[PDB]
């Protein structure tokens, strides 16, 4: 769980490698709120944050 | 044959913008390394640039913008977020470890070289790290944090009445433009894509203001421009520019995202065509300061600036890439040159001649005899 | 091939169409087959007032629907139109629009003290810039040397040989390639310059006290198990190099991990491509 | 302990003996136990007239056999005897002789024109020897060089490194040891002298055109199968190196097979000792 | 410190006397190689001797003895057998491939060096190949085919009135003796085993003849002589010799078969003792010409002459043998020095003093003031 400096304080990003199946070796990216709530996509994260951040130019995968 | 000074700090390839980010400083290290193995390194004066301190960065920028940069880290990233938004540091300009170190090297290279040019102890000076032209006085923009170009130019003005700034980068050089928008001592010429593209500025009607009116030249362009079309509109315009603006020092930003198959760019230029511009400029035998800039298919960025360095030394190099630490990066081919794509050039002759003429009028407004 | 103004049944401006075929039936009624020109709104500003898009929508309607004839020019011909010859009848097209899919061929500059730079005044013929050049640069290779290409080349071979013989003193081809990497060469070009391009003096530098010198880049320098750690951290955290350190290689400095990364991307045993 | 002259029954000179024990039996008859002194003939010239050898032969004979008493001196005491005191009675010994085994403590020079050398006359102060020194010698190392031990040492390391890097271009430790053998060193000391002890010039010699130089002694130079042939020829013909060539390695020159032999005797895999 | 010239031809180690034969030229190559690795090579003037031609070998030898040698081969070995017997080439002096080449190198080394001494451009000159002292005018003997020593001496007589010849070899130096038996210009002193030993000559009473009477000194010896006994009889005699014969050039044959544990020899000398003689001679600061000679436990032959070379350079060397191509030859120890054996010294003080005195008388017969 890495701090994501471009999100507000306490937000973290984690990348997880798939271990088996059709997409073995590909990864999934997750974000965690300061309380530890887990988010799995850009629109889910944007819905949660609302107007407190502008995510138009935010690259969900890299966190930049 | 002109004397060339090359500025490089080994650390510059190792600073990293962030996962998924297109700007990759490593491309300068790739160039550096080719230059050594193409035997060009040998042939020019190689300088390590000391770090530029806040002292000389504030010669243009805010005392509290640089202060912010000197201070900010990924540690205190959630503490500063207030100031982060006021200064544009985020979505496409990340914070990252070493950021301020990176700026110091890019700026040090350009400034040191400017001095070198003023001190009249070189003809050409090259700093591929530099060229970061979207930066503003009080905010970062388009991957640029410090505008090394402005600072460089500001030093040159100490010995040069008129400084010409040429910008090949596919993106409009609005940082260098805005910084000198109201002065007649510096003329900013820029050839770039326009229309649903960054930075949204630099159309035909962007001419300057005040004393700086008729001193900001722009050439807006659509997708798919050839070497042939580009050459046929660069030489005419620049010869007029020299004719009219009569400068005593040139600063050529050699942005490599105007090449074909760039990740962000959508022009169809080859290294050959791209370089023909550097060669044409060099021909006007003025103190010259080559900087880099954009470029996001780094294999080609490497190729380009390696080639364009040869051009400053007017030495030939083979298409055969020499072995190097990153040799394996260069496709199945391992060649220096790239060829243009089947991509369609939407810059019809009619559209280029309309613009050309409008610019020729603008340039005629300057004083002459 | 002519362009016409059809009835707009809502009361609104006329619909524009290109005539593909003019047909008369047996009872002398005249009908026309027509390709639609779409208005910018209907295509569901850089769009001019008189923009029209050539669609793939084809319709057939009686000739009574035609209220007038028009010209839909190329973009160049519209822009060339003179002020007097400007009319209600002149329109233009530059885009083909697929009506079914929606498909289409394929920001301000500021003025003020807080935007422009203060312009640095030209120095007097008596004034001096006051800039300490040692605080700005330190030279690493002079281009005008008493040496010839051959001699430098030769020295580079020697610098490589020492390096191989160095790593023989604690795989032959491997050590030679290792010693032939750029770091060793760069070090060879500095050794020359530091020793004032004296070959004989510079060679002492390479063998200080009868013992050779080793230059190893991060690629070669890392342990087998560090290399291993890296391939686990990458395959697990992708290219997130701060977390790759924090969790996998925390004793290494970020910037060494970067340098390693790029060198590792050329690895032989590395095949992400197919 | 006295020495006596016994009867010689043949008529010849008296036999000499040392008295070990004098014995008288019950009937008053006197017999003596005596260690024999052998004459040089009987020991079956540097031998003097009066040489006698102390034997391990022990006999017993009656006292009537004694005809006289004598002195058998040490060699030093015989040689010290004065001309007047020279007698028939004085003898000497310097050797112990085993009579049973034959054991004993533990070729001409010519004169004439066909033996001696004609002596070469001393040259006059004006005369000159007339000897062309280039026909007699060619120098290979000057002992008074502008170079220091360190620099020569250093050069030798370099000469070794090139050599290792040379044989890397068509086992690491093996190639280094190979390059560290004497042939390479000797070649390194000549390269110096040929280039007038100019380090910078001499190093070019080692890398003529960017390419290194290889010196391989017969040990290293022979093929695997030649080496094999040699170990069959030796184990079969012993150290008969002309036949070893004739029958086993006829394409090699005898003197290369010799040089190889000696180098091979130090082989590791070679263990004739235990 | 005296200047030394060292003569060596790489080929000399490679010539071979024959299966089962004790003389092994390879021992010179072993020395050569140690000298390089002990760093001594470095410190002296190294010369390759050109081949001595029949021209200068016949300056002492028969025009038809050398002719025979130049001609003979193992090919025409059964054709010549007539001449083979007249010249002594067989049982212990084999014919062998390169034989005449071997002689030319041994003789070239000694002659070249003699010249070098006469030309006054060295103080000491060393040729370990040379020293082959049993050869006669018209026949080979005791492994010697050409008497390089005589030829060497003959050249020295061109500049030197009196040439002293000292011979340490365990075998009596009858070749050099017989060649100069009738002259007073050259005095031949020799210390050797005597009595059931080769060459059968050189007893106490071998004094010379004619003008050469009282100019051939000999010291006959029995088995097992110590360094201590040898030293105590060498220095006294040689100081008298110098005292009386007053030479102007010395030629020291440094035969190494007088060392302990030799294959053919039966003396009990150490390298140290053996060398003490070379050092003592050198001390008399005369032009000096060191040659080798016998020696048949080659590991020690190597050691000896390596050490004795150091002595001529008066430099120290460690007992630690330096690595070399033949390093593995030197036992489990890999040391330079040898120690004496438990072997019994049958040279009683009485026997050595008898002889010593007789020689002191002989030497007194020379002219003096
Ligand atoms: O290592 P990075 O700096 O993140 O860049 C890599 C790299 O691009 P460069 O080689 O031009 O640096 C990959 O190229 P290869 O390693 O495959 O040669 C590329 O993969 P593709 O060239 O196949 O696109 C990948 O892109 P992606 O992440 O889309 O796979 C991209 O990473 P970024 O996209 O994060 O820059
Ligand atoms: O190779 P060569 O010139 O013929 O000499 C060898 C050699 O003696 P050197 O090493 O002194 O030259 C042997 O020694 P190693 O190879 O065993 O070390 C020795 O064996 P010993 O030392 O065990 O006697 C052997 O002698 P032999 O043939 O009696 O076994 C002897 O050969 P030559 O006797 O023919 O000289
Ligand atoms: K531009
Ligand atoms: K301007
Ligand atoms: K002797
Ligand atoms: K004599
Ligand atoms: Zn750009
Ligand atoms: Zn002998």
């Amino acid at each position: 769980r890495m701090d994501c400096p471009a999100l507000p304080p306490g937000w973290k990003k984690e990348e997880v490698i798939r271990k088996s199946g059709l997409s073995a070796g590909k990864s999934d990216v997750y974000y965690f709120s300061p309380s530890g709530k887990k988010f799995r996509s850009k629109p889910q994260l944007a819905r949660y944050l609302g107007n407190t951040v502008d995510l138009s130019s935010f690259d969900f995968r890299t966190g930049k | 044959r002109r004397k060339v000074c090359y500025y490089y700090d080994g650390d510059v390839g190792n600073y990293y913008y962030g996962q998924g980010h297109p700007m990759k400083p490593h491309r300068i290290r790739m160039t550096h390394n080719l230059l050594l193995n193409y035997g060009l390194y040998r042939k020019m004066e190689i300088y390590r640039p000391h770090k530029a301190n806040a002292e000389e960065m504030t010669k243009y920028h805010s005392d509290d913008y640089i202060k912010f940069l000197r201070s900010i880290r990924p540690d205190n990233m959630s503490e500063y977020s207030k100031q982060m938004q006021r200064f544009n540091v985020g979505e496409d300009c990340p914070v990252f470890d070493g950021l301020f170190e990176f700026c110091q090297l890019s700026t040090g290279g350009s400034v040191a070289s400017a001095v070198k040019l003023n001190k009249q102890q070189t003809d050409i000076a090259v700093n591929w790290a530099g060229g970061l032209h979207h930066a503003k006085k009080s905010e970062a923009s388009g991957f640029c944090y410090v505008n090394d170009i402005v600072l460089a130019i500001l030093e040159l003005l100490k010995y040069h009445q008129r400084v010409l700034y040429i910008d090949i980068d596919i993106h409009h050089g609005d940082g260098v433009e805005e910084a000198f928008y109201t002065t007649d001592r510096v003329m900013t010429v820029s050839f770039h894509k326009y229309g649903e593209y960054f930075p949204g500025t630099g159309d035909l009607r962007d001419i300057g203001a005040g004393k700086g009116k008729y001193y900001a030249v722009n050439y807006p362009l659509r997708d798919g421009i050839d070497d042939e079309s580009y050459e046929a509109i660069f030489k005419p315009v620049m010869s007029k520019v020299m004719e009219m603006f009569q400068p005593s020092a040139v600063v050529l930003q050699c942005g490599s995202d105007s090449l074909s198959g760039d990740r962000l760019g959508c022009f169809n230029l080859t290294i050959k065509g791209h370089a023909k511009c550097v060669e044409f400029v060099k021909s006007f035998n003025l103190p010259m300061l080559m900087l880099g800039g954009g470029g996001y298919t780094i294999r080609n960025v490497a190729r380009c600036w390696t080639y364009e360095t040869a051009v400053a030394l007017d030495t030939e190099i083979p298409n055969e890439l020499p072995y190097n630490d990153y040799f394996e990066y260069f496709g199945p081919d391992f060649k220096l040159h790239i060829s243009p794509s089947n991509m369609t050039n939407q810059n019809t002759n009619e559209y280029l001649e309309k613009i050309k003429q409008r610019l020729f009028e603008n340039l005629r407004m300057l004083p002459h005899a | 091939g002519d362009y016409v103004y059809f009835e707009n049944s809502s009361s609104n401006p006329y619909l524009i169409r290109r005539i593909e075929e003019l047909n008369k039936t047996a009872n002398g009624n005249v009908e026309a087959k027509v390709v639609c020109f779409y208005r910018r709104r209907d295509i569901s500003h850089q769009l001019r007032h008189r923009e029209l898009f050539l669609s793939r929508q084809l319709e057939s309607l009686p000739a009574t629907h035609i209220r007038g004839k028009c010209s839909v020019t190329l973009l160049n011909e519209t822009e060339s139109l003179k002020s007097y010859l400007e009319r209600e009848d002149f329109f233009f097209y530059s885009l083909v629009y697929d009506p079914q899919q929606k498909t289409l061929a394929d920001g301000e500059i500021r003025v003020g003290n807080r935007y422009q730079a203060d312009i640095t005044d030209l120095l007097k013929e008596g004034e001096e810039d006051g800039r300490d050049q040692s605080r700005l640069e330190t030279q690493v290779w002079e281009a005008h040397n008493p040496l010839t290409d051959k001699q430098i080349d030769q020295f580079l071979v020697v610098a490589r040989s020492v390096g191989t013989f160095a790593r023989a003193l604690d795989s032959l081809h491997m050590s030679a390639a290792a010693a032939s990497r750029d770091i060793t060469l760069f070090h060879a070009m500095d050794t020359l310059h530091k020793n004032i391009y004296d070959i004989s003096k510079a060679i002492s530098a390479l063998v200080p006290q009868g013992g050779p010198v080793l230059c190893r880049d991060e690629m070669e320098e890392w342990s087998a198990s560090e290399a291993n750690l890296f391939e686990e951290a990458l395959e697990k955290y992708g290219k997130d190099f701060t977390d790759i350190q924090q969790d996998f290689l925390p004793w290494k400095s970020l910037t060494s991990i970067i340098e390693y990364y790029y060198m590792w991307k050329t690895t032989d045993r590395y095949v992400q491509q197919k």
